[PDB]
């Protein structure tokens, strides 16, 4: 059961960089790809992301995507650059110039067969296929124009196999990039109608992270992607290691979506805490439940207290009583009864895995469905309708060769996104 | 004589490795299946054939297959301690799971895999001499456990006819749950079950939970303490095939006494010297204190109150040094009780086995050693309850047809819900009008 | 029409067989049996 | 940092173990606890003289009725 | 709720006629067992 | 009781050295032809006689020809590990292969190395005391094994008359091809075994890799594998003559029981406990479990269903120990089966064998070691359909003369392809015809 | 006897060439009308008249007109294979098309092409000695089928009186669809069809899709494979009347059974043993089995969902090596079903027939060759749904007055959609009444 990964965009290349050494630390993978781990418990899952090349190599089935081979070549010079291989680096010769246009249909177009080759040829080497899991920012132009482009002929390709994508948005408060609502609006558009499941991450809600539970006096883009390597590799960790409940890609989206378009969910990781606190405070159950439903420790600006729980999921690693997991889940569903919908006995679904990740006693990743989601889209919805009025840089996107009725489908599109969630954060059994 | 055993998915296989793990201490059988005799004069008994069959060689094998979709818990057997054990066509494994969908598992999937079964199955019954009846253990609130084992026991159905098919289920728990579509699969796997099995037992995690919360004395249990909990019962059951006794039950004698129509066919099961080793030297432990114990609802592995309904059939095994007289004298004590109560026509309302082997002590255990104890398994109209409050939580979420379009997808019909629904809500008003007193005479 | 009775007849015949090999295994059964119960007398 | 989403009080260690095999290891399957304790020396010795006598005094007994 | 439409109101009402029946079907239920007296 | 070999080409040289790799092993001669003495007093036995000669100084000598056009496997064999067993001259080589034209190997090239061939064999027979029978070891894909087989076969008929020939026989496989011109060659080479052989066996390799995938747990089998396969069913079918037994069959009885019609001499083969190190000993291997398992389709070396037609004569030889009741009992209960069916001219449709001697087990062998086994030949109606696959790749090569300037230039008239059709086409109308019902009586 | 043939429009004829392909190559007639000159007719009996009349010269000529107004497709007739069995006076074409107006038909063209059609069926009824009915072919979607049609019926009607006419309607799918008026022609046509015709029997092609798609192992059906599935149907229905049986079934034995009141006259249709070439030939299918299956939704060849209704009469034809033990053994085994229920008034809801003669399978089709097949007519109050939705949208439609221009200017007072309207809400009320449970109030 093998999972397919793709990177896009500077964030996407920078995040599967930080990824793939989380990935290769925890099995025991030197920089050179050598094997070099000490239980069988780690050798027997190893197909899952990685490919055997010969004499004990390990190459790890990722394509890397950029429009201008500067990333790639940052990527390339990093401690473990060497393990990828060299044919699966695809560049162009000229950037996107952050314009979504340029992306999904000039230099868009005359890449992506050369990328559907390399997809075709590490998918057809599985001998089961799993879904694949895509990493990238809507707000850039490369990122999102081509990486919603490659999602939509995956699907037509690959319809009977799950997409799940990861996905930085941009924050409220400060804008990396003018003209980020545009692309952020056209690529919610492509997701809605071509995802299965798909994750957002706010760097806003990485910055409160790291200020009030790590209180780190200067934070970097590599604490950032480190958290979001870490949440990556636990979700799909009940894939790759035994346990007492076990749990799949498949099985989380049959409990997370109740309606097919109900699919974007809020992530968290639990056992947060700050270098001079931690000799402080052991790690317990109660803790980390306590902390999973905090929103300080939640990616995304909205708040959960402002809506309510269709469905949830927890997985947990580490070796723990079942009983503290069920009565846990039991005790916060009773007592926060008014924010769980009530025409559904049971919203959270729990797993346990046997081998935590390195350096933890436990952990445990937790997905959430909430309506809260919805405040994120009506933000952008807003400063998309106030360049939109007054044509304030549309000239570059019509010029490339964009109708205007693409922006007023992805307009009503979204809005009707909005209004389902609120609709079903209003309804009632009557 | 022989029975063969048919585990399927995750709870099946993990309540399978401490049922075989049970059965090899038991019998003595090593892990690798040999039996490190201590004299070559006289003759090995025949005890073990209930489960195991003899190489040439003398090596033991066993008379068990374990069905899952997914590879990795099976593969974990494959790789576990008792590797040597195991035949290796016996542990079948696919590539992917049923994802909590019924209808995946049977329509889709198992449809795939079911023909590989039926062949092993059938190279087991070639060979034996007196097969009496199949135990299946599975779970009903997952998606292959309820797909494949009711697709399974149709074809074996079919097949084999009137052999007998003794289920031990483990069913959704009252208030603790682990999936939200845990009503869905109950309700569709119970609508297969209700036409083909003989009888179903019925188990709660949250039961057995309380048990050993209450009666040992464990603050964080795990699945293998419920599991042991399990093995010991399908032991005791089963131990009046297979050692000597004053008063014998064969499966069929249970069936008989047991079922008085043939929907009414599902029991509660409770185990009496649930005892610690540090208190179990304080206190005699004799036939009528064990007697009392069975029928107090602290001692149940299913949550559900007997008090508020009737029993129509008790069938009470006692393993251990016990006389026929004190079980006498228990039972006409419990027939004096004035909150034990009994429908008006079943007034003969017990069964009895005696058996003389004492219950076997496992190295990890958490039980006491004790010298006797007594098992049993009754009918009543209080299993109602159970499925009264799966299918209102059946209605709630169907009302918005929740996740439906998983299951049509999948490749089943919308009407097969509403006949599901249907034929669950015959079987309560049948539960129903058979405890209704027979006040009206004509 | 004869092929039911054919197939009768091969039914009945390897019942019949049946029964004749678990009679013998009994009697040679239960020789041993009694012989060491009187070894355990002496 | 080198410490997010990691302890400094045992970092570098890895739990490489699972339920399973603490549950069901060899110790559990040993069939030595259950064992009766054995005898002492003069009964096994005097175990042995009864057991060979009775052996030929049934052989005996068996040789001289059927002849 | 959605724009209301002539397919979607028909749906709508075909839909709900179809879970009144199947209410009603589950509310009327008829005995199986045969516990009539010989 | 003696034997003659003749291994022509190729896949013939490359099967005999796996042939006389087992026979030696089995009888116990070293390889340098020396049988190393065990007992010091007593007779030296003597069972090596069907397959060996020894000298007046006990060297033992194998009754063998090697027969090539190219030198390389020859001069391999020359150059081996067993060139001390072989007389020199028994070695024959020519100096250039027929090319895949089975025209080439007929008239050009064989018509020079077939009088050394003849004269080492009547050297051979006249060696001899009691000949029952040359086994023929040959492919008829390539071009020396059709041509100088159908040419050294006509001969041998002229010159030994009523002595009996029996062909094992590599047919072209019906999807895995290794050359274009395989039709042609197999085709041409029908005439010659329709009228010069007494039973000929096919196979091909498509099935034995089958057989060696799914019962064995080789993932890139070789060769060396099919023909160690190939030389163990050749040792089950002599064993007969070698050693002890309940019942023996001589090659006579074959040709007597197996062939109702004088060209209806075509037979499939089997072989039942096909099985791996680590399964054998988690199993039993009795008498009906092996009967059972050469009955089934996953079981025999040749790729046809005989589900699509009818037996006509099965031979059922079993070796080690078994017990002629259970034979009997076994082969009543396959007679029971509803899935086999006999032609109804054919009541009695089965030859019995009993051998003492179990099968040998070899150093470097992937067969695990097993008490017993079962080996068939049976005639069966389903054959018609390799023929039919064969004239179908024939039909579209020839309607546009594909190849046939290579032919006719190697001495070959255009007459000859139309002629040997219209043979196997009669062939194909004789099947059809033997197996239809006597529904019609005057 | 006889029974006379009408073929009306393109869905009609072209059904009507599949059919006559069938009964021709069913009774073994040759495309121009002649006999094989090696069959033997060891019968010497008449079995062609149902359907056939024979010539002094022993040629056959079939009972049938084909009726259409444009040229093409009975020109394609004329010059297709079977071009010298028809005789050209039974060909009779029209000028122009009703151009999908039923008033085109009705009104403007057909008045001037009715008067041929009668002319034509006086002559061959004329030439009948026990004519006992008409088969008609037509749908009701279009224009010159819904015209001429209703005309044809109308006038037949009056003519002949009390001589029974049984229609096989394609009605037009519920949400395939083809054309934009389907609605308002199906209404128009089912006012007329509702007083004169004596069994109408519905089909929808998207059904026939999903039942090609699921059983059949058809990715890109097209109309020749659902014609021959008609075909299949009509031989089956009609072989009761034609061969030797053990329970024999007259047409007009149907309209006594299956009709209760005298509008209640529209009945469901499905087929059993639905398989493909290929594959399927492993499994006998015992009676039960294929019973079991005529109720299952995926057998039926109309779109209408059963359990949403009660059954008022089923008439079931089994057809091939049945048994009448079986049948029975099968039906009462249905009647057993708890989801399978009959309105209260009708207790004996069964008729049987049983028929020799096995199912033809023609050269180019796509089901399989099978021993025994069943074939079901029932009457279910399930069918009240379809004309529902039918009106609802007639109603869509006719509330902005859409179309109706056309009709207007074709001929028709804008009351006649309101008179035909309000008799299709009272064929709904009929069918609300006859489902009314209506105890007996005292
Ligand atoms: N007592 C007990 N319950 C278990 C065990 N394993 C799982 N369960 C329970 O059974 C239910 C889950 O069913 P599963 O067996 O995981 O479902 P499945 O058969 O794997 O079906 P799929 O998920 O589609 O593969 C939950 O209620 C678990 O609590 C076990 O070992 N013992
Ligand atoms: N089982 C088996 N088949 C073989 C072997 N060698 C070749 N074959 C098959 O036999 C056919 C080739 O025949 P060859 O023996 O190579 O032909 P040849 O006798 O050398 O004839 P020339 O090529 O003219 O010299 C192909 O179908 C091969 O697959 C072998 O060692 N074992
Ligand atoms: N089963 C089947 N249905 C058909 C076939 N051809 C057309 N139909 C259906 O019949 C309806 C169309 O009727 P037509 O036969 O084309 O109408 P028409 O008789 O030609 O009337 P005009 O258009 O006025 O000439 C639609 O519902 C089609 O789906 C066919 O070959 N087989
Ligand atoms: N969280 C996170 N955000 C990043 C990272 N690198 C870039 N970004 C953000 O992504 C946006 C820029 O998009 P970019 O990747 O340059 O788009 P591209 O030009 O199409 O590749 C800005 O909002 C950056 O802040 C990173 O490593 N982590
Ligand atoms: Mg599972
Ligand atoms: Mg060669
Ligand atoms: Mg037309």
């Amino acid at each position: 059961r093998e999972i397919v990964c793709v990177q896009a965009g500077q964030c996407g290349n920078q995040i599967g960089s930080k990824f793939w050494e989380v990935i290769s630390d925890e099995h025991g993978v030197d920089p050179t790809g050598t094997y070099q781990g000490d239980s069988d418990l780690q050798l027997e899952r190893i197909n899952v992301y990685f490919d055997e090349a010969t004499g004990g190599r390990y190459v790890p089935r990722s394509v890397l995507i950029d429009l201008e081979p500067g990333t790639m070549d940052s990527v390339r010079a990093g401690p473990y650059g060497q393990i990828f291989r060299p044919d699966n680096f695809i560049f162009g010769q000229s950037g996107a110039g952050n314009n979504w246009a340029k992306g999904h249909y000039t230099e868009g177009a005359e890449l992506i067969d050369s990328v559907l080759d390399v997809c075709c040829k590490e998918a057809e080497s599985c001998d089961c296929l799993q879904g694949f899991q895509i990493c990238h920012s809507l707000g850039g132009g490369t990122g999102s124009g081509m990486g919603t482009l490659l999602i939509s002929k995956l699907r037509e390709q690959y319809p009977d196999r799950i997409m799940m994508t990861f996905s930085i948005i941009p924050s409220p408060k400060v804008s990396d990039t003018v003209v980020e609502p545009y692309n952020t609006t056209l690529s919610v558009h492509q997701l809605v109608e071509n995802s299965d499941e798909s994750m957002c991450i706010d760097n806003e809600a990485l910055y409160d992270i790291c200020f009030r539970t790590l209180k780190l006096t200067t934070p970097t883009f590599g604490d950032l992607n480190h958290l979001v390597s870490a949440v990556v590799s636990g979700v799909t960790c009940c894939l790759r290691f035994p346990g007492q409940l076990n749990s799949d890609l498949r099985k989380l989206a049959v409990n997370l979506v109740p309606f097919p378009r109900l699919h974007f969910f809020m992530m968290g990781f639990a056992p947060l805490t700050s270098r001079g606190s931690q000799q402080y405070r052991g790690l317990s159950v109660p803790e980390l439940t306590q902390q999973m439903f905090d929103a300080k420790n939640m990616m995304q600006a909205a708040d959960p207290r402002h809506g309510r729980y269709l469905t949830a999921s927890a997985l947990f690693r580490g070796r723990m009583s079942t009983k503290e997991v069920d009565e846990q889940m039991l005790n916060v569903q009773n007592k926060n009864s008014s924010y769980f919908i009530e025409w559904i006995p049971n919203n959270i679904k729990s797993s346990v895995c046997d081998i935590p990740p390195k350096g933890l006693k436990m952990a445990v990743t937790f997905i959430g469905n909430n309506t809260c989601i919805q405040e994120m889209f009506r933000r952008v919805g807003e400063q998309f309708t106030l360049m939109f009025r007054r044509k304030a840089f549309l000239h570059w996107y019509t010029g490339e060769g964009m109708d205007e009725m693409e922006f007023t489908e992805a307009e009503s599109n979204m809005n009707d996104l909005v209004s389902e969630y609120q609709q079903y954060q209003d309804a009632t059994i009557e | 004589r022989e029975a063969i055993c048919i585990h399927i998915g995750q709870a099946g296989c993990q309540v399978g490795n401490a049922c075989w793990e049970l059965f090899c201490l038991e019998h003595g059988i090593q892990p690798d299946g040999a039996m490190p005799s201590d004299k070559t004069i006289g003759v090995e008994d025949d005890a073990f054939n209930t489960f195991f069959s003899e190489t040439g060689a003398g090596k033991h094998v066993p008379r068990a297959v374990f069905l899952d979709l997914e590879p990795t818990v099976v593969d974990e057997v494959r790789t576990g301690t008792y590797r040597q054990l195991f035949h290796p066509e016996q542990l079948i494994s696919g590539k992917e799971d049923a994802a909590n969908n019924y209808a995946r598992g049977h329509y889709t999937i198992g449809k795939e895999i079911v023909d590989l079964c039926l062949d092993r199955i059938r190279k087991l019954a070639d060979n034996c001499t007196g097969l009496q009846g199949f135990l299946v253990y599975h779970a009903v609130g997952g998606g292959t456990g309820s797909g494949l084992g009711a697709l399974l026991l149709e074809r074996l159905s079919v097949d084999y006819g009137k052999k007998s098919k003794l289920g031990y289920t483990v069913y959704p728990s009252p208030q603790v749950s682990t999936a939200v579509v845990e009503p869905y699969n109950s309700v569709l796997s119970t609508h297969s079950l209700l036409e083909h099995t003989d009888v179903a037992a019925m188990l709660d995690n949250e039961a057995i939970y309380d048990l050993t919360r209450r009666n040992l004395d464990i603050e964080r249990p795990t699945y293998t303490n419920l599991n042991r909990l399990i093995g010991q019962v399908v032991s005791s059951l089963t131990a009046s095939l297979r050692f000597d006794g004053a008063l014998n039950v064969d499966l069929t004698e249970f069936q008989t006494n047991l079922v008085p129509y043939p929907r009414i066919h599902f029991v509660l099961t409770s185990y009496a010297p649930v005892i610690s080793a540090e208190k179990a030297y304080h206190e005699q432990l004799s036939v009528s204190e064990i007697s009392n114990a069975v029928f107090e609802p602290a001692s149940m592995m299913t949550k559900c109150d007997p008090r508020h309904g009737k029993y129509m059939a008790c069938c009470l095994m006692y393993r251990g040094d016990v006389v026929p007289k004190d079980v006498n004298a228990a039972v006409a004590t419990i027939k004096t009780k004035r909150t034990i109560q009994f429908v008006d026509w079943s007034p003969t309302g017990f069964k009895c086995g005696i058996n003389y082997q004492p219950p076997t002590v496992v190295p990890g255990g958490d039980l006491a050693k004790v010298q006797r104890a007594v098992c049993m398994i009754a009918n009543s109209t209080a299993i109602a309850e159970v499925f009264a409050r799966i299918d209102h939580k059946f209605d709630l979420m169907y009302s918005k047809r929740a996740f439906v379009h998983w299951y049509v997808g999948e490749g089943m019909e919308e009407g097969e819900f509403s006949e599901a629904r249907e034929d669950l809500a015959a079987l309560e008003k049948d539960y129903e009008e058979v405890g209704a007193e027979s006040a009206d005479m004509d | 029409r004869q092929r039911e009775e054919e197939q009768r007849a091969r039914e009945q015949a390897q019942a019949v067989e049946k029964r004749m090999r678990l009679a013998a295994n009994f009697e040679t059964r239960s020789e041993k049996v009694y012989e060491q119960k009187d070894l355990m007398r002496r | 940092t080198p410490y997010v989403t990691s302890d400094a009080r045992n970092p570098h260690s890895r739990f490489l173990q699972t339920t399973n095999r603490e549950d069901y290891c060899e110790k559990n399957a040993d069939l030595r606890t259950l064992r009766r304790p054995d005898l002492g020396a003069r009964s096994r010795v005097l175990l042995q003289v009864a057991l060979n006598a009775a052996r030929e005094e049934k052989n005996a007994t068996e040789a001289e009725r059927k002849q | 709720a959605p724009k209301r439409t002539a397919e979607l109101l028909w749906l709508e009402q075909q839909r709900a006629r179809q879970y009144e029946q199947h209410r009603k079907r589950v509310e009327q239920q008829k005995p199986c067992v045969d516990n009539k007296t010989p």
